[PDB]
């Protein structure tokens, strides 16, 4: 289900990996919208940012 | 305008610091203009002939 099977060429498929470790050093496979969401969520602004903590 | 949540007046560390907390902070100390000092206030005693404000 997360890579297929059989003799066909690799190309490649978006991947929905948790933000981490294993996001160095791809160089061919491109995240999911999800993953990208989940850690933009965690970001500050430049312009109106409300710091907490 | 960013914002973060008022540290409290008694923090000292690198916490970053808001305008409520300077206004707070500033609230125990002396203005130029019309002080009303109190307790016991000391001030250097100066010479006999000293002729000035």
């Amino acid at each position: 289900d997360l890579n297929g099977a059989g003799l066909v060429a690799s190309t490649p498929t978006p991947q929905n990996d948790a933000y981490g470790l294993v996001w160095a050093g791809d160089t061919f496979y491109p995240p999911t919208r999800k993953s990208v969401y989940d850690k933009i969520e965690t970001l500050a602004t430049k312009s109106g940012a409300v710091l907490t903590g | 305008a960013t914002a973060n949540v008022s540290p409290s007046t008694a923090d000292n560390t690198l916490a970053l610091a808001t305008t409520a907390y300077v206004k707070a902070n500033l609230a125990d100390y002396a203005t130029l203009v019309s002080p009303i000092l109190t307790g016991d206030p000391r001030a250097v005693t100066t010479s006999v002939t000293d002729n000035d404000t």
